[PDB]
């Protein structure tokens, strides 16, 4: 009826709202920045036993000093991940330092609206946490398919992403520390469940302040965390 | 393109007070047979500014015709006076061009001098512009002129006198034992007209019909060209 | 649906936008007349402002408009419609004939030069994103023989050669014009029938249009073997030439 | 009945309602006069439609152009698809001195401008131009030479026109007398009563700071020169002194 | 951009195709016969006012020494196919250094319009040609439609009332014919599908005679064969 | 160049008889071979044979080519194609790399049919590496070893001859050519088509 | 038959402390035997603590600063920070080897402070090969003045030893190799520029050399 | 090859060799005499031709206007006031362009002679590579013209007559066709006015 | 109704109405609002702040020594069209080693909002530029979806635009001749009547260019005592 690049009477974009529209649906997830480091996590949406759940992974790494979390059509998020992944590398290729966070959603986002001329053909129908450390500190950022990126000191994508905002804004407080950020994450990220929180129902990520490198609990930690949980 | 045939001599510029004063010998020779004994190797690309020229005829035109019809789009893009370009961007476009052929292996055979008054403050001539068709000289401090060399490999510098040709090394001797600051424009036309007499007496390429213009508060200024008197 | 709007056969096999080409051509109300004889071919149009919103102000330097234009100093051209379209369509000619000259060594022939722009006006038809020239017209030159020669095509881009023509409106009334003028000539000097020629060309035109034509408001040219060149004739001979028809 | 939706499309009745569309736009627009004296051409702009922005600088919205510093251009339309058209008229004059070392002919780059124009109404995806050009040019020899081309691909050369809103009024006060012999000095007077006459949205301090102007006559030595206030504001007070009269 | 205009309707059909036999069958019709030692093809042109000279417009036109060729519809599009199937001939003739054959030229011309067919932002060829021709292997009569199909005949007519001009054609025909037989059969047929009275400049006529180079008639030719 | 794999290739005409023959070598720089069956002479059509001379892997990369053009031009034809025909395509395909052209100096055999019964006229040609084509009526000669066959062939022609008589004629005049080559040689066969039938024949040479 | 490239020599010293570092470049341009001026810097300041000298062809060196420039100033437009030398210099390394084929006539030194308050220094070839020194000299003089900076720096073959150096030692060392040089060299010149850099900020001051 | 051009009063002239037509009319008021190579002029005259008529049809306004043997041939200019034919210079200088974009393989010194309204009589002289130069004195090109270099000079007055200039270009060419080995055959001569231009052969 | 399913159709009355609808993306922008003086222009901006947890999005950007912009509209447009003028003055700068002139890279912007009106397949950017820098003479300039531009002595763009206008004709008269420091309290006036609910050191953003002054935000401190003063 209309071409994908056609201005609404309100000035707003189809295309980019019913992108918008389709990452409202997805898997559930969180995200905490603090002073020691950036916390990512995400519900881990089993399908039929029958699955492996090694494949089926969620939180994937940009770079070493680079996390992210995904939402809505997850083929385009794949593909976005690994345009990023391909760009940080040439920033370090061409550059010895460590790329900023900001530098990479800004990456993210121009390919994102690659789709108008101004190559691709539609908006990519994703949303991404994604979160990281620099030498300016620790960051996390937000991404969406309008190409606005806000950056973030805690927020939360897929289905339940407004209770989950609620309950951050209710918990979080500045300074501090990461065991409080862990558990606060587990916390918001139960109660948005639907199944009981388990080891291999949740997974977890983490990029410390000293470390400067990407690392994702595996099921020892995740088990420790969940047992010091309050209830 | 592939190598000279049409050659002309050399040039000098030279700045002093109220202006500058450029000078060149109207010849060009077809090797050793000296065809054309009146050509005009100087010439305009605004008020302000003017191009050198010591090498092959043609693509100094070349040269002309880019320089002259990009001055003709500033003035196409001009609304007031500071917006005329300076004598530094025409001297850095024609160093990047060099550069470009010479990266490309095209080059020019050419030695260009750019020159003129890279300031507003003491003229209202640009203001109201005339191509076609056309008081008391106003002193002009040296910072606020300038005078700059391009070379065929595209190396270029500033300084407050610049020769080409064979005048780099007699004129230039000339010039480094003999010039001052703010001469006047009668000892400068004597030190130019010395330097030209010892190119014509000791360089066959050269000759004694001279053309002199100066860029100065009232403008450029093509003066009737004269014999040296020798 | 749309079977119209684009250059696409109809249920009945009529291409629409052909007609409705030709009508834009006839709403501009612009009459041209061609004709030949014997070592000479004649040209005639008015000198008028074609059909539109913009009128004809008294601001207007009457002189500079004209329907005839040329394509070589041997062939001239007539072109009526949208006055862009004709303006294309000379500049199209005008290559044509220069690439011929280029290629070939030698002038062009109308007959040739209005096959190829029927070939263009074809592949207008052909394809939709090209928007069809209105604009008609007549071709008239000498060729190796020297013997005149008059052609026409239209926007369906159907070359066809003439003796005699029109375009603009009541095309069919005034083919009536010119069979019995012709017939009247056929029942000669050089320059003798050159003048034959114009006053026919003029009294068709008198006869078609129906009123005084004054000679600032229309133009005239011919090409013969006496100059074998395009030239358009001034205003006061056709004066006289009008004169001689009262 | 969807014979107007593309430019490509003829209607039954054989005519682009496309392009009337745009001449229909271009009418509404702000309109622009430009006629020749004795001594040159002087011609004008009246942004009138700009009275309601307050902080825009003193004459600082110039639609009057040149190329070669001795043919004015101009128009009254959309902004960007004439500011596009100018500089295709500056490309064509520099392909014409590139090939040939001299200025272009006039008439060749009105006709070069109108293929531009026309050659962009016979495409579904190209959007033709919404702008009404006027070019011209004065010499002592062959005198004033001005052209109009519009949104159809159509020049014809003029004494003197006007395009854009009030233009009927407009010209119906240029035909009140004859401006061939009218020198270029002393016509600004007239064209300051006639923007006050025709235009139900000027007043007295409109009047210096909306309008535009510029003349190519024998005083700026038959080139482009935007007019100094010195000679607007006499002939400005003038004219609101007899129209207050 | 480039998209088919021209597409399968419910049922298929080719609408278009169709609009465009449907073009063929209004315009001026066209014949040709295939003899024992030659081939005509004849087609009629429209009465004409004595403004047009039959001296310029010309339906029957050559492609090679041997070949010939008719058409009924759009003129414009028989001049360029026309001019490109002259250049078939001639760069066929470039590779091979002969004459071109009939069926490879048929061939081609048939592979182009299906191309028309088939290809986005153009529509169909609204003709359709009749190439006749003699080669080494005999005499030959084809027949191009709009949809790129060619079918072989011995003797074959085209464009308004059709039906009625097949019928009288096979009534009045035979393998064995003689060429001059042939031409008084054609004359009749187009004399029964006018419905009114034929003379010199109505009618234009071309044939091959033999191994010979193939000829259109002049009104003097006809005129004799009209008597 | 051509010293690199040198090679002779020769054909005669006759009386309703024609003959093609050539070497069976493959040489490797120069003064070494490497095979005693590289035939040069390859069918193409039941009354057409041709006969390249020169580098060996231009000489199989034109058999391929003249293969695809001559078996597409049967097939969309369907019917036999004439020597004439071929030897025009052949030369505009040899132009056709005018600028880095295909080493190699081709002939053409082959029978002319003139139908009316039908008459077998024959046919020859020879070629450069261009396409210089030049119409013979008699023997053609081509190669490296090109001179000792024209210096063979005029003494030993006898104009229109017996099919036996030709291959007598043929095979003596190789033979003697081939002798005086050093890079040419090792084994010979002889084709002696004939509209009835076609003999081929390989002749006890001096292969060694 | 015409070949890009002319040396219009000169030279380029270089050399580091425990929290600065100096580099000193000639100010003269010149041909194969004749001198074009004698005013011609070659050191383009890059960031607040970092600098860029060069040797080779003028144009060649004058478009690679400018071009480093721009690339270091759309670095902090698009990243919002200074870059470090460390990350100049792999920069310039690859804009080195871009032109592999057709390389640029340019021996770069690449002096300035790291964050951590070190004076570092990189030297160049003309493809792009880059390693970390305490010392380091390019251009016509470089044979010349190396030897002296590996018996002051280094200081092997001697068995007494002497590392304490202070800033106003090396700089008058400076003062006194580039002295050397404008004596034994012909290309070397008449005035130069001793750059020095500090944690506050940069100086830059000229001393006048040798006119032959 | 010999080339040679003089400025007379109203008028201008040209001359040549016949040795390998050098003389070629591109327009009525504009003759062009070629030296140097013969294919590359050839290519450039057909080309320039080519542009001459281009412009030639461009620049026509629409409406109404202005209401031995010395076997020779007069051809009167069709074009009164020199409306639409086009200008020397513009020709002169694409056809500078055309060599100098193409000056890697084009090698060939061409002198132009022609009539225009805005500057009347004139001669450029196109070198080798795109060197263009206005001669107000006259033009020499070719390898005879090099013997007959200061014979010209001595002999050449200001304003000459038409008589004068045909016998010091006659004495010219063949003093060069003497001198130079390369040059010879029938003299071709051509006169350019502000009305007219007549060309003569001369076979001595 | 019908005339705005394509950029390439005009109404009957003769109106382009997706650019018309990029104009309303623009306008319901958050805001912005620059001054000049006789040798500063002053840029001042609301930066949106969608949630407590989220920080204040960019709303002033730097573009070159002596140039910067403000925004309202699309954001991916703005940093595309950021981009073009970043390359194109760096760009100038290298080629020629002097500040690029302003209004030719206003004109530059404007052809590139022009090329992607007129061809089909492409759209209009959803954003105008408020444009601001010190060449020779301080200078606001406007971008609009349409190829146009024009020069202001203040401009406001989006959200409650009326009520910074309103002040801003009402005492436009002062601006001319009066120190920075009551240019900047001015600014803030402007702003604070577009909030209509309080203006914070976090929300608000701040710039200051002219002569002898580069283009530099404000710090915290200043911009604190700025706010104070203005509270006072």
């Amino acid at each position: 009826d209309r071409g994908v690049n056609t201005f609404s009477p309100e000035g707003r974009l189809f295309q980019v709202e019913y992108a918008l529209g389709a990452i409202k649906l997805g898997s559930t997830a969180v995200g905490i920045c603090v002073n020691d480091g950036v916390i990512l996590a995400s519900e881990r949406r089993i399908s039929s036993t029958l699955i492996e759940k090694d494949s089926v992974e969620k939180l994937l790494s940009i770079d070493d000093h680079i996390g992210c979390a995904m939402s809505g059509l997850m083929a385009d998020a794949r593909t976005l991940i690994d345009y990023a992944r391909v760009e940080c590398n040439h920033y370090k290729f061409i550059y010895n330092e460590n790329i900023n966070i900001k530098s990479c959603v800004e990456l993210i986002s121009e390919l994102a609206l690659d789709f108008s001329n101004l190559i691709m053909s539609r908006p990519f129908g994703v949303a991404l946490l994604i979160g990281g450390v620099d030498k300016n500190g620790p960051c996390l950022w937000y991404t969406e398919p309008s190409g606005t990126n806000t950056r973030f000191s805690a927020a939360s994508i897929g289905s339940a992403q407004e209770g989950a905002e609620l309950l951050l804004q209710e918990n979080y407080k500045k300074d501090m520390t990461f065991e409080q950020a862990e558990i606060l994450a587990l916390t918001v990220l139960r109660q948005v469940m639907e199944d009981k929180l388990s080891t291999s129902n949740v997974e977890i990520c983490a990029i410390k302040k000293s470390d400067q490198t990407f690392y994702k609990y595996n099921t020892d930690d995740i088990s420790r965390i969940i047992d010091v949980l309050p209830s | 393109t592939l190598g000279p045939v049409v050659t002309g001599t050399s040039v000098i510029a030279i700045k002093y007070k109220h202006g500058i004063m450029i000078a060149a010998d109207r010849k060009a020779s077809y090797g050793s047979y000296a065809k054309f004994q009146n050509v005009e190797r100087i010439f305009k690309i605004n008020n302000k500014t003017v191009m050198g020229f010591s090498g092959e005829l043609a693509d100094a035109q070349y040269l002309h015709e880019l320089l002259t019809r990009k001055n003709i789009n500033n003035l196409s893009e001009k609304k007031r006076k500071e917006d005329m370009y300076t004598p530094q961007h025409y001297h850095s476009y024609v160093s990047r061009v060099f550069y470009v052929r010479k990266n490309r292996i095209d080059p020019l055979f050419n030695n260009i001098i750019i020159a003129g008054i890279n300031s507003q403050k003491y003229d209202n001539n640009d203001d109201n512009v005339l191509l076609y068709t056309n008081e008391e000289y106003k002193e002009i401090h040296k910072d606020d002129l300038y005078i700059g060399f391009v070379d065929m490999h595209g190396t270029n510098f500033c300084d407050d006198y610049i020769t080409t040709g064979y005048a780099r090394y007699f004129a230039l001797t000339l010039l480094r034992d003999h010039y001052k600051d703010n001469m006047t424009e009668e000892e400068a036309r004597i030190l130019i007209n010395e330097c030209l007499r010892i190119l014509y007496f000791r360089d066959a390429t050269s000759s004694n019909f001279i053309q002199i213009v100066k860029v100065t508060s009232k403008g450029v200024e093509y003066e009737e060209p004269y014999i040296l008197p020798c | 649906m749309y079977d119209r709007h684009l250059t696409i056969f109809s249920p009945d096999g009529n291409l629409y936008q052909i007609e409705y080409a030709i009508k834009a051509v006839k709403n501009t109300n612009i009459t041209s007349v061609g004709v030949k004889g014997e070592n000479c071919a004649v040209i005639i149009s008015q000198k008028k402002m074609a059909t539109q919103y913009i009128s004809q102000d008294k601001l207007l330097d009457y002189n500079n408009i004209t329907n005839i234009y040329n394509i070589t100093d041997e062939i001239g051209c007539s072109m009526v419609g949208m006055p862009g379209d004709c303006l294309s369509m000379v500049y199209k000619a005008r290559s044509e004939a220069s690439e011929f000259l280029y290629s070939n060594g030698y002038n062009v022939n109308a007959e040739t030069l209005c096959r190829n722009i029927c070939d263009k006006i074809q592949v207008y038809t052909q394809h939709a994103y090209m928007r069809l020239h209105a604009c008609s017209g007549m071709i008239i030159g000498i060729d190796e023989n020297n013997k005149p020669e008059l052609f026409k095509f239209d926007p369906s881009g159907f070359c066809a050669g003439y003796r005699a023509c029109v375009i603009g409106n009541k095309e069919q009334e005034s083919i009536s014009v010119l069979e019995r003028l012709l017939e009247k000539r056929k029942k000669e000097t050089i320059d003798e029938d050159i003048r034959n020629t114009t006053i026919l060309a003029i009294e068709a035109l008198q006869t078609i249009l129906a009123f005084d034509l004054k000679a600032s408001e229309i133009e005239v040219a011919i090409v013969s073997t006496k100059n074998r060149n395009f030239t358009q004739i001034s205003e006061k001979e056709i004066d006289n030439y009008l004169t001689y028809i009262a | 009945a969807g014979y107007d939706l593309s430019v490509s499309t003829f209607s039954p009745d054989g005519r682009l309602y496309q392009v009337e569309y745009i001449y229909k736009s271009i009418n509404n627009n702000n309109t622009a006069l430009c006629l020749e004296c004795k001594d040159g051409i002087i011609c004008c702009c009246i942004n009138s439609n700009m009275d309601k922005n307050k902080m825009i600088k003193k004459n600082s919205y110039n639609r009057i152009y040149h190329v070669n510093n001795n043919i004015i251009i101009t128009y009254s339309g959309f902004d960007g698809d004439a500011r596009n058209i100018i500089d295709r008229a500056r490309s064509e004059a520099n392909t014409y001195y590139y090939n040939f070392h001299t200025n272009i002919p006039l008439h060749i780059l009105v006709n070069r401008i109108s293929l531009y124009i026309h050659a962009y109404t016979l495409y579904w995806h190209m959007r033709p131009f919404a702008a009404s050009i006027i070019i011209s040019s004065f010499n002592e020899k062959d005198k004033g030479d001005i052209y109009c081309i519009e949104p159809n691909g159509a020049c014809y050369k003029y004494s003197g026109i006007v395009i854009g809103k009030n233009k009927e009024m407009f010209k119906t006060e240029i035909e009140k007398k004859d401006y061939k012999d009218i020198n270029v000095r002393d016509a600004i007077e007239d064209i300051y009563k006639f923007i006050l006459t025709s235009d139900d949205h000027m007043n007295k301090n409109n009047l210096q700071n909306l309008v535009n102007f510029s003349w190519i006559c024998k005083e700026s030595s038959y080139e482009f020169q935007n007019i100094h206030e010195e000679i607007l504001t006499p002939a400005l007070n003038k004219a609101v002194e007899y129209i207050e009269k | 951009y480039s998209f088919s205009l021209t597409t399968f309707s419910p049922t298929g059909k080719l609408v278009q195709i169709e609009y465009a036999l449907n073009r063929v069958s209004s315009s001026s019709p066209a014949l040709g016969i295939r003899a024992k030692n030659g081939v005509i093809i004849a087609t009629e042109k429209k009465s004409p006012n004595e403004l047009i000279e039959e001296n310029s417009i010309f339906k029957i036109q050559q492609i090679s020494e041997h070949i010939g060729i008719v058409y009924a519809g759009m003129p414009g599009d028989f001049r360029v196919l026309l001019k490109r199937a002259r250049k078939e001939a001639i760069r066929y003739s470039l590779q091979y250094g002969s004459e071109i054959l009939v069926k490879e030229l048929v061939k081609i011309i048939a592979s182009i319009v299906q191309e028309f067919t088939q290809t986005g932002g153009v529509r169909p060829f609204g003709l359709s040609l009749l190439i006749c021709g003699v080669d080494v292997y005999g005499y030959h009569l084809y027949q191009i439609d709009p949809s790129g199909c060619y079918f072989n005949w011995m003797a074959t007519c085209v464009g308004k009332d059709y039906q009625n001009n097949m019928s009288f054609l096979e009534k009045r025909y035979n393998k064995d014919i003689e060429i001059e037989d042939a031409i008084h059969t054609a004359i009749l047929t187009l004399k029964e599908s006018y419905e009114g009275v034929l003379n010199e400049k109505n009618i234009e006529i071309g044939v091959a005679y033999d191994n010979k180079p193939f000829k259109i008639l002049t009104q003097n030719e006809i005129k004799d064969y009209l008597i | 160049i051509y010293n690199y794999n040198g090679g002779c290739v020769l054909g005669m005409s006759g009386s309703n008889c024609v003959a093609i023959a050539c070497d069976l070598r493959l040489g490797a720089n120069t003064f070494t071979t490497v095979s005693t069956k590289f035939s040069k002479i390859f069918k193409m059509n039941n009354n057409v044979y041709v006969g390249l001379s020169g580098l060996a892997t231009d000489i199989q990369t034109l058999y391929e080519i003249l293969r695809y053009r001559v078996n597409l031009y049967e097939v969309r034809q369907d019917a036999e194609m004439d020597v004439e025909c071929f030897a025009n395509m052949l030369s505009s395909i040899l132009y056709s790399n005018r600028f880095s052209p295909y080493f190699v100096n081709p002939i053409v055999v082959g029978f002319k049919l003139k139908h009316y019964k039908v008459n077998y006229e024959p046919y020859l040609t020879a070629y450069d590496l261009i396409g210089a084509k030049c119409e013979t009526r008699d023997f053609v000669v081509n190669g490296v070893t090109s001179e000792q066959l024209f210096g063979m062939c005029e003494s030993l022609y006898v104009k229109d001859q017996d099919e036996n008589g030709l291959f007598e004629t043929i095979s003596q005049c190789l033979l003697s050519a081939l002798d005086r080559d050093c890079i040419s040689g090792w084994g010979a066969e002889v084709l002696v088509l004939t509209p009835e039938k076609i003999i081929k024949k390989k002749l006890k040479a001096r292969m060694d | 038959r015409w070949y890009p490239y002319i040396d219009n020599g000169g030279t380029v010293i270089g050399l580091t402390g425990k929290d600065y570092v100096i580099l000193a470049a000639d100010t003269r341009l010149s041909l194969s035997y004749s001198i074009y001026t004698r005013f011609c810097p070659k050191i383009s300041k890059l960031t607040d603590k970092c600098i860029i000298g060069s040797s080779g062809m003028q144009s060649d060196i004058k478009t690679l600063h400018s071009l480093l420039q721009k690339k270091i100033q759309l670095f902090v437009l698009e990243h919002s920070h200074y870059p470090d030398i460390h990350v100049i210099a792999r920069l310039l390394c690859v804009i080195l080897y871009s032109r592999r084929f057709f390389p640029y006539y340019a021996f770069n030194i690449l002096a300035g402070v790291d964050e951590n308050n070190k004076g570092v220094l990189y030297n160049y070839d003309s493809v792009g090969s880059y390693c970390e020194a305490t010392h380091s000299c390019v251009g016509s003089g470089s044979q010349l003045i190396l030897p002296i900076l590996d018996n002051r720096v280094e200081q092997k073959n001697q068995l007494i030893k002497n590392t304490n150096f202070n800033l106003g030692d090396d700089i008058n060392f400076v003062k006194d190799a580039i002295t050397s040089a404008t004596e034994r060299d012909i290309y070397t010149g008449d005035k130069t520029l001793i750059y020095v850099i500090d944690k506050m900020g940069i100086n830059v001051n000229t001393l006048d050399l040798k006119q032959d | 090859t010999t080339i040679i051009g003089i400025i007379y009063d109203n008028g201008v002239m040209l001359a040549c060799d016949s040795r390998t037509r050098k003389i070629n009319r591109i327009n009525e008021n504009l003759y062009v005499c070629r030296s140097g190579a013969s294919a590359h002029s050839q290519k450039i005259i057909e080309i320039i031709k080519h542009y001459c008529v281009s412009m030639k049809n461009e620049n026509r306004k629409k409406g109404r206007f202005h209401e031995n043997l010395v076997t020779k041939n007069k051809y009167f200019y069709e074009d009164k006031f020199n409306d639409y034919n086009p200008l020397v210079e513009n020709v002169a200088h694409i056809t500078k362009k055309i060599i100098y974009t193409n000056n890697n393989f084009l090698s060939c010194a061409l002198i132009f002679g022609g009539y225009d309204k805005i500057k009347k009589q004139q001669l450029y002289a196109v070198n080798l590579n795109g060197s263009i130069i206005e001669k107000h004195d006259f033009a020499v090109s070719g390898s005879g013209s090099i013997y007959i270099q200061s014979y010209l000079q001595d002999k050449y007055k200001k304003f000459m007559t038409k008589k004068e200039c045909f016998n010091l270009i006659l004495n010219c060419v063949k003093y060069a066709m003497h001198n130079d080995n390369s040059s010879g055959g029938l003299i071709r001569i051509v006169n350019i006015t502000k009305s007219f231009v007549e060309e003569f052969t001369v076979v001595n | 109704n019908l005339y705005d399913t394509d950029n390439i159709i005009y109404s009957p009355e003769g109106r382009l109405y997706q650019v018309e609808y990029a104009s309303e993306a623009i306008k319901q922008g958050t805001c912005a609002v620059a001054i000049k003086s006789k040798d500063y222009v002053v840029v001042s901006g609301l930066k949106k702040c969608i949630s407590k947890l989220s920080f204040p999005q960019e709303k002033i950007f730097k573009i070159d020594d002596y140039i910067g912009i403000s925004m309202s509209g699309i954001t991916s447009d703005a940093k595309v069209l950021t981009k073009f003028m970043q390359n194109e003055c760096l760009s100038h700068k290298f080629l020629y080693n002097e500040n690029i002139n302003i209004e030719s890279l206003v004109r530059s912007v404007a052809d590139k909002y022009q090329k992607n009106t007129q061809k089909s397949s492409k759209r209009a950017f959803g954003v105008g530029l408020m444009i601001a820098a010190y060449h020779n003479e301080p200078c606001i300039f406007e971008t609009r979806p349409n190829g146009s531009y024009f020069e202001y002595d203040a401009l406001s763009f989006g959200a409650r635009s009326h009520a910074s206008k309103t002040y801003l004709e009402k005492n436009l008269h002062l601006f001319e001749e009066c120190s920075l420091e009551e240019l900047i309290l001015h600014c803030l006036k402007a702003l604070k009547c577009s909030l209509s609910s309080e203006l914070t050191i976090s929300n608000t953003a701040l710039a200051v260019v002219g002569k002898n002054h580069p283009w530099q935000e404000i710090s915290s401190l200043q911009l604190e005592e700025y706010l104070s003063k203005v509270k006072m």
